[PDB]
């Protein structure tokens, strides 16, 4: 059908890729494959190498330094293409077979193998002031010709191509997310229950989140407001565990409940990026060069493996809060509140 | 000739403070945020130490006013003691926040929030200012920080009913918090069946090891057993040198600064087109 | 699962018109709303489109900034407010829906509001007309001035009814359409084939590109007997 080409400024080597994106399931990730066609007249001794780098930009879009370069690599895999690695056999797929059948015998293939527990391609929001490369983990495939592995990769005689790895939501939804906590004050031992539940476990990008809530205000107190917020917890794990708590969407419910009363109605939420542009630190799922994309789809993780070896993990948990008042003999409108969380998964379908 | 040593200390402290704050600002990773706000405010207070110790010393060395400039010495000593106090108490609060990490990680995110830590930072700054205000009220010398000027060296002296009070409200409780936290953390550091541990232990050591001479001199001199101005100068500036050390050791211990600067010390794209692949 | 469209009618020259278009059962933050004009006995013409997810407002070259917009997501309604209609505005306007994520052609179309008043990629279609009986092999080719990446969906419009797509991205046929329909990609020239020309299949076909904003329809090919 159609295969992508980058056609390096040297005009000699061109990288051919099957799919720009790459689906990564719960356990197995679709391998990448392609070929490169380089004019063999020039390549007398110089060897052509291709590579894939899982970059990690964190130092904004500031100017480059003498040796800082404000970058970090998570996984880098290089292979030799000219010659086509006679030492290691290449199990070329049908796409590779058709692709070098279309081209000549001088075209050379390449292949990598993504390991499972890696972050999906998510780029942090650059914001207004930043001008240049965006933050966040990013996949890049570049092809250059160099007889030495440590030799300089001259951009005038090299090429690069951008890859994103994406996850697709499971066909079978998980259990219904329900969580009801309770707590009382020192005035009396009559705690109140916050029955909070959702509709499903997997939601689609733009699908209306429908939070089901039910209050039981047995305590002799009032509820001024109910804080409903769907937040995005981005566990940025590179040298630390700086879990962010940016609220993607939130709403306020002014449904006061009398003491010794119960009340319940379903609220609707929709996470979207139209009004959250200016909020820096938001996680955006994938960027090719600068094209707009959605919020970060929640990353699927498999239990039993280490969760502390991953670059950026985005997980969504809608948080329900209710705020009360401590008025009485000695008190004012200011008081405390109790929070119970509700995890949910927000990702794309699997077409 | 010791003023050369003190201006070298000021230069080291100021360079370290801008180094750490620029490392944090140029790469806003917010490293494990809870103990990142504390490190940022420690760096800010240490920068203020550098500024408010370079300004009066340079003012004294470059020119002589010739009048009883007690006000500048008093304000310098008060503000530098407040900044030293907030540094030590913020290290102790780092430790007490870490005691909420090993024990109850589930309730860590349910009790520790950015607003709560902002409130805690306001509280610690207010507490340091409040504890050191009676020093400028007239109860006695806050310390030998302002021992360079003769007016604060011989005319106005310390009080016996002040050193113990300052220790009992700041220094002893800070030691108590450190002893409570770090001993238990080292007791349960390993599983009965992480990367921040060595760096924070190093920070606390290179704080308190040089801080101890200052407090033993503060307690001893108030007892009028041994009081020589040269040794007081030596111990107070050895205590101040923790300001020059802490950003330096933090940069040498944090991975972003150490690995980021290691490489610095060592040291027309075409469009993405396509084609056509015929099927079987 | 359908969409409604209203607000059109007789409007004097230079007037205004707030055309209302609403979708039932579609979240606005997962479906974009698009508007395509059509003159009397001519080709289609895209005038504007709105995606609520990014808050972006794309305009056509002819009515760039001269056509007001107003939409809300609570009522799942997008209103088309007109301003200073010219002589070229005497055209029936069709509100349409395409998947706001991973665009695959304007899938669900409205009934079309008929009003009357009183570089740019130019894809070309060939043949401009055809006449065939049942079972005759018919191939219709659309040629694009500048090459695209197979980002073309093919549509079947009968006389009067709302045009509907059959195959998107020129490769994959939509559900609900018989397998006898197909398409092909050949460089910058785009062709689709039909095996048997059933009486329902005897309808005018339209091609359009959506790789480069603004989108632009073909020339319009009429199928006769």
């Amino acid at each position: 059908t159609r295969v992508f080409k980058k056609a390096s400024p040297n005009g000699k080597l061109t990288v051919y890729l099957g799919k720009r994106d790459f689906v990564d399931h719960i356990d197995l990730v679709d391998p990448v494959d392609g070929v490169v066609l380089v004019d063999p007249e020039y390549l007398k001794e110089r060897r052509v190498y291709v590579t894939l780098t899982v970059a990690f930009r964190y130092g904004r879009e500031d100017l480059d330094v003498l040796g800082l370069t404000f970058r970090k690599d998570l996984f880098v895999a290089n292979v030799q293409s000219f010659p086509p690695a006679p030492e290691d056999k290449k199990p070329l797929t049908r796409l590779q077979e058709r692709l070098i059948k279309k081209l000549g015998e001088h075209a050379y293939p390449f292949t990598f193998e993504i390991p499972p527990n890696l972050p999906s391609s998510v780029t942090l929001q650059p914001g207004p002031e930043d001008t240049g490369k965006a933050l966040g983990v990013d996949y890049e495939v570049k092809a250059f010709v160099a007889e030495n592995l440590e030799e300089k990769i001259h951009k005038r005689n090299s090429v690069r191509l951008v890859i994103r790895k994406v996850q697709y939501a499971p066909e079978r939804p998980g259990p219904q997310p329900t969580a009801e906590t309770t707590r009382q004050f020192l005035m009396s031992d009559k705690p109140l229950h916050l029955e909070a539940s959702l509709d499903k476990e997997i939601y689609y990008h733009g699908e209306p989140i429908s939070v089901n809530v039910h209050v039981t205000n047995n305590t002799n107190k009032t509820v001024k407001k109910i804080k409903i917020s769907v937040r995005q917890y981005a566990d940025i794990v590179l040298f630390n565990t700086a879990q962010y708590k940016v609220p993607v969407a939130m709403e306020e419910a002014d449904d006061t409940v009398a003491p010794s009363s119960t009340f319940s109605k379903v609220y609707t939420l929709t996470p979207f990026l139209a009004n959250n542009r200016e909020k820096r630190g938001l996680a955006l799922d994938g960027k090719l060069k600068h094209e707009d994309t959605n919020l970060a789809s929640s990353t699927l993780l498999r239990e039993g493996a280490n969760r502390e070896i991953l670059g950026i993990i985005v997980s969504y948990k809608v948080k329900v809060k209710l705020v009360v008042s401590r008025g009485g003999l000695l008190g004012d409108l200011a008081s405390s509140d109790v929070a119970v969380e509700l995890p949910f998964t927000l990702m794309h379908p699997k077409p | 000739f010791e003023t050369v040593v003190i201006v070298l200390l000021t230069f080291l402290i100021i360079a370290g403070n801008l180094t750490v704050i620029f490392v944090f600002h140029c790469a806003p990773l917010l490293h494990h945020y809870t103990t990142s706000y504390f490190i940022q405010t420690m760096a800010y207070a240490d920068l203020f130490v550098g500024v408010s110790c370079l300004v009066p010393t340079l003012s004294l060395l470059h020119y002589s006013t010739g009048v009883h400039e007690s006000l500048t010495c008093q304000v310098f000593g008060y503000i530098i003691s407040v900044l030293k106090s907030v540094s030590m108490w913020c290290l102790a609060c780092i430790s007490v926040d870490r005691y909420l990490a090993i024990t109850k990680p589930l309730s860590y995110n349910q009790l520790v929030t950015p607003c709560r830590l902002r409130i805690c930072i306001i509280l610690i700054w207010i507490y340091s200012c409040l504890i050191f205000l009676p020093s400028f009220f007239g109860w006695g010398k806050p310390g030998y920080h302002g021992d360079i000027f003769e007016w604060c060296a011989t005319s106005w002296l310390t009080s016996a009913y002040f050193t113990g009070f300052i220790v009992c409200l700041l220094y002893a409780p800070a030691a108590f918090v450190v002893c409570f936290t770090y001993f238990h953390i080292f007791k349960i550091c390993r599983q009965h069946t992480r990367r921040y541990a060595m760096v924070l232990f190093r920070i606390t050591s290179v704080f308190y090891m040089l801080w101890l001479p200052y407090i033993i001199y503060f307690l001893l001199e108030s007892s009028r057993v041994l009081d020589n101005p040269t040794l007081s100068f030596l111990t107070t500036w050895l205590a101040i040198s923790n300001s020059f050390c802490n950003p330096v050791i933090y940069s040498l211990s944090n991975s972003v600064f150490r690995l980021g600067l290691r490489r610095l010390s060592e040291t027309e794209s075409a469009t993405t087109a396509s084609s056509s692949l015929a099927k079987d | 699962v359908q969409l409604v469209e209203s607000g059109g009618g007789l409007v004097q020259p230079g007037g205004s018109l707030r055309l209302s278009c609403a979708a039932s059962g579609f979240n606005v933050y997962s479906s974009s709303i698009h508007w395509v004009r059509q003159a009397p006995g001519k080709g289609l013409e895209w005038v504007a489109s709105i995606s609520s997810y990014y808050g972006y407002t794309y305009y056509a070259d002819s009515v760039k900034g001269r056509f007001t917009i107003s939409a809300d997501t609570s009522k799942n309604t997008a209103y088309l407010q007109m301003n200073s209609l010219r002589a070229e505005d005497t055209a029936v306007y069709y509100c349409a829906r395409s998947r706001q994520f991973w665009y695959s052609g304007l899938d669900y179309w409205g009934q079309g509001t008929l009003v009357t008043v009183s570089s740019d990629i130019q894809m070309t279609q060939s043949p401009s007309s055809l006449s065939a009986s049942v079972g005759d092999r018919v191939t219709i080719t659309c040629r694009a001035s500048q090459s695209v990446s197979s980002a073309v969906a093919w549509y079947q419009q009968k006389p009067g009814k709302a045009p509907k797509l059959l195959i998107y991205s020129a490769s994959s046929l939509y559900s609900g359409v018989p397998s006898r329909f197909s398409g092909s990609r050949s460089g910058t020239d785009f062709t689709l084939t039909i095996s048997s020309l059933q009486p329902e299949d005897f309808a005018t076909y339209y091609c359009q590109q959506y790789k480069y904003v603004p989108v632009t329809f073909g020339q319009g090919t009429k199928v006769e007997i």
